[PDB]
């Protein structure tokens, strides 16, 4: 079993996370697919529900640390629809592990590489959906 | 003379680099990053008066002179006062490589007799220093009682320790003889 | 308030004195010292850490489930004892492997470390759990007297573990002394090791006996009248020791060496016979 | 649409890990892709040529390029599609270096799937995109100087001699920095003030500089070319148009206080001139000790003493900022074992500095504080608040080493009997002369070098001071006496640096000062545009250094304004007014508010609006959208991604 | 004017008498001189809106980008092929490990594409007349024998080329053909023939498609008039090959830090693989030695050349994530980690890759007959001789003036400090100005210094 | 017993400033400019096989430890090959 992982970062902390990582050349998983938006903030359920609902197996989200926000306070609205979304999906048969969502600054390449590692296992031991 | 051809220099042979990579993987591992600024020596009140060098026994420990280490006696001359350890500017953990060094040096027979005593004194009766006749009647005269409630006044207490002692090897370490309880 | 007595070797086995004027000193502030029945030597750190870590870890850590069977806290009057019990307790409860193996030894006793106590020093529950106005308010005879206190290599270092006091200038023992009536006097090296620890005093004698001369020294020619310290490893140091001063350099010093319990039950009014100042090698 | 994909080598940090022929042919078989091209450096000279000669011949209107991240080559791909005559924003970036090729090395196989399954989520995405022209915004041509010290002074009259009207805000009441504090500077031992003071007059007479003194920054808003500033200028009870720097008030006023020009070991008086050489040359009026005796008032024939001044508020507006602010000496009070505050003897270089200047407030004698004698015996101990973990201070502070030695060098020039002894772990004479001033320190002036970091510093019952220290060379501990001890102290973040920092909104490095836009290529830059860096704020350097990073922040400052003109990224929210119902969940989730409401439908300002998407993503209808990150965009990226 | 202070009060401070008649004397000479002075008016010149820049690395590439984008009209003169200088050849840089040709490349191809700045590489300044705003070059531009306005950068003459020749990109380690591109990334993307090696046998002309081959190409001449000059012509690496007790060109296996550099780069003539020169196999041990050509009083050097120990750092660094198993050794005499963020590089290179540092200045290198080196070097800090085994041992080479540094001095008519480097107006408040007007210096052409200092100075 | 309270530790009492003046106006001024690389005892042949450390008698000089240089046999161990010389990089 490969899962399908579906990942929104942020275009100034957590996709810089991500170059980090690959620029030190930090391996994991290749099933993760990064989609850029500026901002947490642009990130809503819709994005989430319609990605489980295509077939993805884990959804993962990525936004400046709190107080880091390059437009100030996206990732505050984010994180309130993140935990929203943690209460709608298990109704519907989808564990939140699943639906993980972290904030990674433009220089933790080794903790977006952790992360990737990390919810890659999880979302393989938990099976497809 | 003063030719010895061994003495004054360093080659390959001298060096045992799975000294120090035991050193490092058993807690000193701390002692790669120090940049040799004499601070530890400098607070060392031991090295005031001795020919102990915390310093030397650092970079000793990094470039993996383990027979220049072990068989030092200076290596005995540390109080464990940490002055040393509470200056370092690289947060050196000296300390914890000075008693790795010396537990590799027991290891190795280097062990003064005054040391086998006091363990063979904490085999015997539990305690390192262990109390005297004087001492009980002092003890007896002020309200206290004859013995503490110790090791010394519980015999399944001192078989615990005597346990403990046997499970790790302490007693080959120091070359306690169980059958006639001498060293 | 309830705690775990653990007494060492030196103090029960040498000094008496001071074991005496502790239960006295804790009975008068409502505390309640619990006996840990069957503790042995903790290990004395200098001799037992320098020889090997596993067995002085696990002699420790049998020392602290004998604690926590009660469900107590330790309190230790010993620089040495609280410095090993205190390094052990903090091992093992941050080191999960160490934790196994030291679990692994201490089967076949009939023990089981949990890590659920903590290692606490004489001087810092008596500044902290009573507070320097209680002390205050149990001084009935306000002392005249010039002390140079020894605070012990092993009370306040390793800091980043102990977190007490600045090891560099601490003035707790300065205050707890200070509230006796006495007065802390400054001199020379004040922070320096008394010689005794590492096992230094049992390897090289005459090590040892120069680290206690150089403090004598130091201390004399600020005119003290006496030494007060926290550690009968360094009481019986300087007790001893200035003994053997005098009979290998005959060098004489007469200081008399007290512990601060001693000194707290001089100026709490407590029987001369409690202090049992027989013990001591220097005429107090 | 018409789109054409290219796919980079990047010699083989791509074609090494992923195939980049499969995914060319990918690309080309996918729907509404009319070529597929791949070539070795693609945002060379030659790949763009290839891509306009593309774009011209087979007329594409959408451009995909399977390459690094976007944050690093978009604006270069976005102007070669506008050279060639397509618009800005109809181009696509898919990260397959980055996010696939570097990540994936074990799994080529795997790499070459994420690779396709990219370059798919990249043409669905491009498929969508729509033209959108970018709005030009004029740049205003000033500059604001925050930093009235050696750099600050070198980047206003690089700014005022290029043309730009400059203001430049300074705490202090005078300008110098602490270039004017130094008696000599090394390697040269030349006079620092002998060659400041002229640059000090020349700001101060200059037609293009307004130079605000006694002044703070308050608040900054906007943006490049576009800054509204609030500095706060502080009352000095002094007309500054009327004193003339006299000092008859100084002469008759009562009440002694610190000088902080001397470094807390000189005095001046309630109303003080902080040095002659000041610019302004000013009276202040320090009213935490004056007592309003109206003595100066009566002895002023110039009127200028105002007692009833109040705090001025300033407003600016200015095109770029250049913050040179400097820095503060570190404080030994920490480290106990050295005595600094405690030991009488024991003094800092800067402390040294002030004393050895014969404008300082011993008349540039070196004497001692507990006596007024001079010693005879010195020590120098470096690094002091540097390379220690102990503190949290493990950078180098990079010039502690040449200013003791060179103190050290004014010390034997003026005593020659004393003796000198340094206590060091590396000499970094790494400048150009110094070197050669470090052998001039032995050979020519005789001063002692001990390779070892003192262990502590011990006062004796006569005052003087017992360095004891190992001698590492030596191999043995030392205890040596002295009478007088320096520490050589290292460079720390001013005092406000934070609410500063905060104020412009700038970033910080690990050693607390700020931090440059890119460490290599853009040493000035920040990554808030119209806002550089200039000296020591930078981080610790020497008086050339600083110099140099002036000039170059004076030029890169100047650019833009030059230009007159920046394009403002047209990311923005949308509203569709057929679609809006007025419900307004969106106008407080902007944080800059960029959302009103106007006939009952939420309307945006592109001026205000920065393009986060928040307001978007709350929207439930619908009436809200982002260009360039719509959400059928990225709602197709999503299906794409798993289909 | 009247010289009262450097003339008499500082120079006769034991006479104050002497002193005041002296001064009573110059003042009188002064108001003589003034009596019989009378009115001159100054004419103004034209000062030319244009700028030349000579040395096309990073320093000369910053300088020519940021006068264009000021709307100044600016030459680039670089006498190699391609610019790019010493920045192009690191495989990465302290104290970040990020790659040098990432973030050279955009600046190359920025400066190639400028309206505003005209690229004339593969030439050098042969005379400068005139003086501020008023600066007449002649410029003589080296006959590549290739058109570069035809040549596309393909390669294929390089592919077809039978003779083989040392690529100086690659330091004397790497081999190319009689027509090479110095690297992929080159600016302009050109060929070129070293007649010195091409034997003429028409291989290349027959199989470029664009007709760019010149056999028949002659130098040019170009003249220009501009108002300002910058020269940014940086540095050579020293050559070590004096210094007869390390052995370099002697001992197979001594190589410098710059062709380490070269041999790291995965661009790089080895493709990024760090061998031995005898045999082509890895090193499992490895020797850095700080100093080489610097701080040196038996070779005339006693400067720092304030980049060695930052790029030993850094290459042994490298050299352990390329390699772990691999053992490293520095032998330093002081580490000079001054810069932002040096410091931590400097107790990253021990914490994090256990790189060994041995305070000591090497005695000898000694070549043994399997071809190890053994290092005899007291070690200062035990205070006892040590004789070490390497398979490879860096020496640590310092930064010397390019080589006809001399002949561009004087065509300018400039000044050199004792270093040997070109000397500024003023060491403290004038870094990048000489004394000549119009005339100015950015990088390693005013001394030794690091990439962001180097563009610092650019800027200015 | 290792305790000796003389011969680890160096204060003014083990020191003669006479002694280094002395040396350096008699034509050794040099030894005031070494700093202490350590080229001379890696160059030293006597140094690789008896205890005689040149850049520590250099050191030595330069301090004023008249009596620890003076009555050291170390002292006599150098055959004057002039290798440390040749190579001083601060030319001692
Ligand atoms: C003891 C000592 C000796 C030295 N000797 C030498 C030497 O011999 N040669 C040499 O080259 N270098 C020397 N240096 C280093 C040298 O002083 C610095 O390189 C130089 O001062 C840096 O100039 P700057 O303009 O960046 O900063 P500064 O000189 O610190 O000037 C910064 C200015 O900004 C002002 N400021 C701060 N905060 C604000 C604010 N919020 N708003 C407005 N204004 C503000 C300050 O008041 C100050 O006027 C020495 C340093 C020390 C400590
Ligand atoms: C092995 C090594 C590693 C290094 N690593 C780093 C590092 O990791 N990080 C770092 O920051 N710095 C590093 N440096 C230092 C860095 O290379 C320099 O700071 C930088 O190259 C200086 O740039 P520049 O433009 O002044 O000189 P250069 O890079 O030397 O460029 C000068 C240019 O001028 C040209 N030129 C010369 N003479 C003439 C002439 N007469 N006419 C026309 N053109 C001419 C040259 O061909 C060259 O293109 C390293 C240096 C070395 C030797
Ligand atoms: S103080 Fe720390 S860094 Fe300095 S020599 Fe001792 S262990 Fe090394
Ligand atoms: S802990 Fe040991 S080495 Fe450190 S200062 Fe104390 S005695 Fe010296
Ligand atoms: S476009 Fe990006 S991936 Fe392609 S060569 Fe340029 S930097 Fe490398
Ligand atoms: S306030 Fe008046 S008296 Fe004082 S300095 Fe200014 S002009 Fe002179
Ligand atoms: S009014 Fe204030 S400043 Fe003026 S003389 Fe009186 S005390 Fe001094
Ligand atoms: S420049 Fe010298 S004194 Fe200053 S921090 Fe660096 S090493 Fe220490
Ligand atoms: S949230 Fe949507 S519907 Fe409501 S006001 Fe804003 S744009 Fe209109
Ligand atoms: S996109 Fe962000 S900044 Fe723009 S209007 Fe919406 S919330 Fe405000
Ligand atoms: S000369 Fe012709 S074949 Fe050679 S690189 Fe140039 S265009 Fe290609
Ligand atoms: S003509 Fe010269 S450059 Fe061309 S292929 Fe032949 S040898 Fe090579
Ligand atoms: S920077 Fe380091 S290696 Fe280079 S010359 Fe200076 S001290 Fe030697
Ligand atoms: S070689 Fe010269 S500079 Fe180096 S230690 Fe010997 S005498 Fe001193
Ligand atoms: S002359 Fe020869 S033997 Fe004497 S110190 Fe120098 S190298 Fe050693
Ligand atoms: S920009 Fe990354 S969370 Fe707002």
């Amino acid at each position: 079993f490969e899962p399908k992982i579906v990942g929104f970062c942020c275009n100034w902390c957590s996709y810089g996370g991500a170059d980090t990582a690959g620029t030190a050349r930090m391996q994991y998983p290749p099933n993760v697919r990064i989609i850029r938006v500026m901002c947490s903030g642009r990130v809503n359920a819709s994005m989430i529900l319609k990605a489980f609902s295509e077939g993805a197996d884990g959804v993962f989200v990525g936004g400046c640390h709190i107080g880091d926000c390059h437009y100030d306070s996206g990732n505050y609205k984010w994180k309130r629809r993140a935990r929203f979304i943690e209460d709608i999906l298990p109704e519907f048969g989808i564990d939140k592990e699943r639906f993980r969502w972290e904030w990674i600054s433009a220089s933790e390449g080794e903790k977006f590489q952790k992360t990737m590692q990390e919810f890659y296992e999880t979302v393989k031991y938990l099976g497809p959906l | 003379t003063l030719l010895q051809r061994e003495e004054n220099i360093i080659r390959k042979g001298n060096i045992d680099k799975e000294f120090s990579e035991k050193i490092k993987a058993a807690g000193g591992d701390s002692l790669e990053y120090c940049f040799q600024c004499g601070t530890c020596t400098g607070s060392c009140p031991s090295g005031r008066r001795t020919p102990y060098r915390v310093r030397q026994i650092i970079r000793k420990a990094n470039v993996g002179l383990k027979d220049e280490i072990i068989s030092d006696p200076t290596l005995w001359m540390c109080t464990t006062c940490y002055s040393c350890q509470e200056r370092c500017p690289r947060k050196v953990k000296i300390v914890d490589v000075v008693k790795l060094a010396r537990n590799e040096a027991a290891k190795a027979g280097f062990m003064a007799p005054a040391h086998k005593a006091v363990g063979s004194f904490v085999i015997k009766t539990g305690h390192g220093v262990p109390i005297n006749d004087a001492t009980m009647e002092l003890r007896k005269a002020v309200g206290l009682g004859e013995l503490p409630p110790t090791t010394h006044q519980f015999p399944e207490a001192l078989e615990e320790v005597q346990k403990i002692i046997k499970a790790t090897g302490f007693d080959q370490l120091i070359g306690y003889n169980w059958e006639t309880g001498e060293l | 308030m309830e705690i775990a007595y653990f007494l060492g070797c030196i103090m029960n086995n040498r000094y008496p004195g001071i074991e005496k004027a502790t239960r006295v000193l804790f009975d008068k502030l409502g505390i309640e010292l619990k006996d840990m029945e069957g503790a042995s030597c903790c290990p004395a750190p200098g001799v037992f850490g320098s020889f090997d870590k596993t067995t002085w870890a696990a002699i420790a850590a049998r020392n602290i489930t004998i604690a926590e069977d009660m469900g107590a806290d330790i309190m230790t009057e010993c620089n040495g004892c609280f410095g090993s019990l205190f390094e052990t307790n903090h091992l093992l409860k941050e080191d999960e492997e160490m934790k196994a193996k030291i679990n692994e030894i201490l089967k076949e006793t009939g023990r089981e470390y949990k890590g659920e106590v903590n290692v606490r020093h004489f001087a810092e529950v008596l500044y902290n759990d009573v507070g320097l106005d209680k002390l205050s308010e149990l001084v009935e005879k306000p002392l005249n007297l010039n002390v140079a206190v020894h605070y012990g290599c092993h009370f306040l270092k390793p800091s980043d573990e102990i977190n007490i006091d600045n090891p560099e200038r601490p003035t707790i023992l300065d205050e707890i002394v200070e509230v006796t009536g006495a007065k802390s006097v400054e001199y020379k090296d004040k922070m320096m090791c008394c010689g005794a620890g590492g096992g230094v005093r049992s390897r090289d004698l005459d090590v040892a006996l120069d680290f206690t001369r150089e403090k004598l020294t130091n201390m004399k020619e600020a005119g003290v009248d006496a030494i007060v310290n926290v550690c009968p490893f360094c009481h019986l140091q300087f007790d001893v020791g200035q003994m053997e001063i005098k009979d290998k350099f005959g060098e004489e010093f007469d200081i008399p060496v007290l512990h601060l319990a001693q000194l707290l039950g001089l100026a709490m009014g407590l029987p001369k016979e409690d202090l049992v100042v027989d013990a001591h090698q220097v005429c107090v | 649409p018409k789109i054409g994909v290219y796919v980079c080598h990047c010699g083989v940090n791509i074609g090494g890990v992923v195939d980049v022929e499969a995914v060319r042919d990918y690309a080309a078989k996918l729907p509404n892709v009319v070529i597929a091209k791949d070539y070795k450096y693609y945002c060379s000279d030659p790949g763009q040529l290839e891509i306009q000669k593309d774009i011209k011949e087979l007329g594409i209107n959408r451009v995909v390029v399977a390459a690094c991240s976007p944050r690093l080559h978009e604006p270069t791909f976005r102007r070669c599609v506008e050279e060639a005559g397509l618009n800005q924003f109809l181009f696509e970036f898919a990260n397959i270096r980055e996010h696939d090729s570097w990540v994936h090395m074990d799994n080529p196989e795997g790499a070459t799937e994420k690779a396709k399954d990219l370059v798919r989520m990249a043409v669905a995405k491009a498929r969508l995109l729509e033209p959108l022209e970018a709005s030009k915004v004029s740049v205003d041509d000033k500059a604001l100087v925050i930093g009235g010290g050696v750099a600050g002074i070198q980047a206003a009259l690089d700014l005022a001699d290029m043309g730009f009207k400059t203001y430049m805000v300074e705490k202090r009441p005078s300008i110098s920095g602490r270039m004017g504090q130094l008696d000599k500077t090394f390697p040269t031992l030349d006079c620092s003030m002998c060659i400041l003071a002229p640059k000090m007059v020349d700001v101060g007479k200059h037609d293009n500089i307004e130079l605000i003194t006694y002044a703070e920054v308050k608040e900054v808003d906007g943006y490049i070319g576009n800054f509204k500033v609030k500095i706060e200028k502080k009352p000095r009870y002094i007309d500054e148009e009327l004193c003339t720097g006299c000092g008859s008030c100084v002469e008759v006023c009562p009440i002694e206080m610190p000088n902080y020009f001397d470094e807390g070991i000189g005095m001046t008086k309630a109303v003080y001139i902080p040095f002659p050489q000041a610019v302004p040359l000013c009276a202040t009026i320090d009213k935490d000790y004056c007592i309003e005796c109206m003595l100066c008032d009566e002895v002023c024939e110039r009127g200028a003493v105002k007692h009833d001044q109040e705090p001025e508020e300033i407003e600016i507006e200015v095109g770029t900022i250049i913050v040179a602010t400097g820095y503060d000496a570190y404080d030994p009070t920490e480290k106990l074992e050295y005595g600094y505050g405690r030991h009488t003897n024991v003094i800092t270089g800067l402390e040294l500095e002030r004393m050895i200047n014969a404008s300082g407030p011993t008349d540039g004698k070196v004497l001692k504080p507990s006596d007024g004698e001079k010693p005879k015996r010195v020590a120098f101990i470096h690094c002091v608040g540097s390379r220690d973990e102990q503190i949290g201070k493990p950078y180098c502070s990079r010039v502690c080493c040449m200013y003791i030695m060179k103190n050290a060098q004014l010390i034997k020039d003026k005593m020659p009997d004393t003796e000198v002894t340094l206590y060091y772990m590396d000499i970094r004479a790494f400048g150009k002369g110094f070197e050669e001033f470090y052998k001039r320190s032995q050979e020519k002036y005789g001063i002692k070098f001990i390779r070892g970091r003192p262990a502590e510093v011990i006062e004796n019952p006569d005052l003087t001071l017992t360095v004891r220290s190992e001698d590492t060379l030596l191999g043995k501990v030392t205890e040596y006496d002295y009478d007088m001890v320096v520490l050589g102290v290292g460079l720390v973040p001013p005092e406000g640096a934070e609410t500063l920092r905060q104020t412009i909104g700038l970033s910080k490095s690990a050693d607390g000062f700020l931090m440059e836009a890119h460490p290599k290529l853009r040493p000035v830059d920040t990554l808030t545009d119209g806002v550089y860096l200039a000296g020591v704020a930078q981080g610790p350097k020497d008086i050339p250094d600083a110099v140099a990073q002036a000039s170059g922040a004076a030029a890169r400052a100047a650019i833009p304004m030059v230009k007159g003109e920046v394009e403002i990224e047209p990311i923005i929210a949308v509203t569709d007014s057929d679609v809006c119902g007025g419900c307004e969940v969106c106008i407080e989730l902007c944080p800059f508010g960029a959302i009103s409401i106007e006939e009952g439908h939420a309307n945006v300002n592109v001026a205000l609006c920065k393009g986060c998407g928040t307001c978007v993503a709350a929207c439930p209808s619908g009436a809200m959208d982002q260009q360039h990150f719509k959400t059928e965009q990225i709602m197709a990226q999503i299906e794409a991604a798993l289909n």
